[PDB]
């Protein structure tokens, strides 16, 4: 009981490694969103091709 | 955002409507097609840009014209509405007769145009005041959507009778009238005169041949100044407002004058320098201006002056304090530092810097002294008269509105008196 691997030693590390993480996941979900609204940004000029022919 | 309905009306009117929308086209890089290449104008289809304007007239001549001339594309046709019966120079016939069976529609497309904007912040009129359909036609609409739109503010760049040489004869009736209506009903009559625009085109531009082209186009580059440092970004902004509330002391003494600055020949351009304290020379100058009013016989109870271009900051206030406690008796005394300033970012196109500089003076007090003389002259003799009582009015409103209009400079003056 002198020490308890319950506490959290390398807190630093866990910390760290969710920020990497959390940042890649926001990168990815800011791309594929920038791509979805630009998609629906052709879309609708496509609409309006259509009516202006 | 703080968007704005331009409208237009009489012959006046339409011209001064073309030649703006031609300016903004110019600023705002949009070529004649439609196309780009909030505050003005509208997004459509394929990125279209319809500026949100109306356009009136009981004849439809001018219509046509701007329709066929350069920019005819821009206005959309359902903002055309235009009877075909005509008012001709009769005020009574483009406001009791005609008026009630037009003002219909104008009401609905303003409405239209208002409601389809999302956070409005006021309007803006160009017409005239002798022209029968000009003054008439706006005065009423501006009547209706004021007793509409109570919250938002007005704007009338007006032109006014010139002093010297009428363009009709029955003017100054027609004038005393929109100027009875729009002192109760508008917060800035902005006055505008042709004949300080010749001489401003014979002094300081040297065109001999001063066509209405371009005293249209100078009053479109003040008109477009005058909201510059809003749809712009700003060291120090301002808006329709700003203006408005360092401006008018009282809400009746709301009439302003215009000027621009800088001006210069082609030969005068390659040597003057183009620094604030020319152009403080130039904007604080009497053949300088644009009304038949000398600033150097009156004075000034307000005066703001909005910049464009990127320049220093402490030498515009250090030229505004000392071009205000120089002639300090030029200017009114029991009002502290009764200069605004502000400052945009962008210059215009063709320039370096530029100055629009507004001011709620009283020496346009002579202005209105004239016209309620020639007020005097032609009703002592019901001259004239025999039109605008045909068209369901009698002469009461013509006498009380010219005693309403005595009180106007019955302010002025007294005002130029006080000392404390
Ligand atoms: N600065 C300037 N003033 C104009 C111009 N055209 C007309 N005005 C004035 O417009 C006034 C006529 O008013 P308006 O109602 O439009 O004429 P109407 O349609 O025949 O009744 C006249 O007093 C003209 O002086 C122009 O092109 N430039």
């Amino acid at each position: 009981l002198k020490c308890l691997d319950g506490e959290d030693l390398n807190q630093g590390n866990r910390r760290r490694l969710q920020q990497l993480q959390q940042r890649d996941w926001i990168e990815q979900q800011i791309r594929e969103k920038e791509e979805r609204k630009r998609q629906e940004d052709e879309e609708k000029k496509a609409f309006e091709q259509q009516t202006l022919h | 955002m703080r968007e704005i309905v331009h409208i237009q009306g009489g012959q006046c009117g339409n011209q001064i409507g073309a030649k703006f929308w031609e300016v903004i086209s110019d600023e705002h890089g949009i070529d004649p097609t439609g196309t780009y290449h909030n505050v003005y104008y509208n997004e459509a289809t394929g990125g279209r840009y319809v500026p949100r304007a109306i356009l009136m007239d009981l004849e439809p001549g001018t219509m046509d014209s701007v329709r066929a001339g350069p920019f005819g594309q821009l206005f959309r046709p359902d903002n055309f509405v235009f009877g075909q019966t005509g008012a001709g120079n009769n005020w009574a016939k483009g406001h009791y007769t005609e008026g009630a069976e037009l003002i219909d529609s104008v009401l609905d497309v303003v409405r239209k145009e208002a409601e389809g904007c999302d956070c409005l912040q006021g309007f803006q009129i160009t017409h005239s005041l002798g022209g029968g359909t000009g003054s008439g036609m706006g005065t009423l609409l501006i009547s209706k959507v004021r007793e509409e739109y109570p919250d938002r503010i007005m704007e009338t760049f007006s032109v006014v009778p010139s002093p010297k040489v009428s363009d009709t004869v029955v003017e100054p009736y027609n004038a005393t009238l929109s100027v009875h209506q729009l002192v109760e009903n508008a917060d800035e009559c902005m006055v505008i005169d042709n004949e300080a625009l010749y001489d401003i085109c014979f002094r300081t531009l040297k065109l001999t041949t001063p066509t209405y082209g371009d005293l249209n186009h100078l009053v479109s580059a003040a008109m477009s100044g005058v909201t510059c440092c809003l749809r712009f970004p700003g060291q120090l902004n301002s808006d329709l407002r700003k203006l408005a509330v360092n401006l008018i002391p009282f809400p009746r003494l709301h009439f302003f004058m215009i000027g621009f600055a800088p001006l210069t020949s082609r030969g005068s351009q390659q040597y003057r320098a183009l620094t604030v304290p020319e152009l403080t020379q130039q904007m604080f100058d009497a053949k300088n201006m644009m009304c038949a009013a000398d600033p150097r016989h009156g004075r000034y109870l307000t005066a703001s002056a909005l910049f464009r271009g990127r320049m220093s900051t402490k030498e515009v206030d250090e030229q505004m304090l000392n071009v205000q406690n120089k002639n300090s008796s030029y200017f009114v005394e029991w009002i502290p530092n009764n200069i605004k300033s502000s400052i945009c970012d962008i210059p215009p196109k063709g320039l370096k810097m530029a100055v629009t500089f507004v001011g709620n003076s009283t020496a346009i007090q002579e202005m209105f002294k004239r016209v309620a003389e020639q007020f005097t002259a032609m009703f002592r003799r019901k001259a004239f008269l025999h039109w605008y009582t045909g068209e369901g009015m009698d002469e009461m409103e013509f006498t009380e509105a010219e005693s309403n209009m005595n009180d106007l400079v019955s302010e002025y003056q007294q005002y130029q008196d006080a000392t404390a």
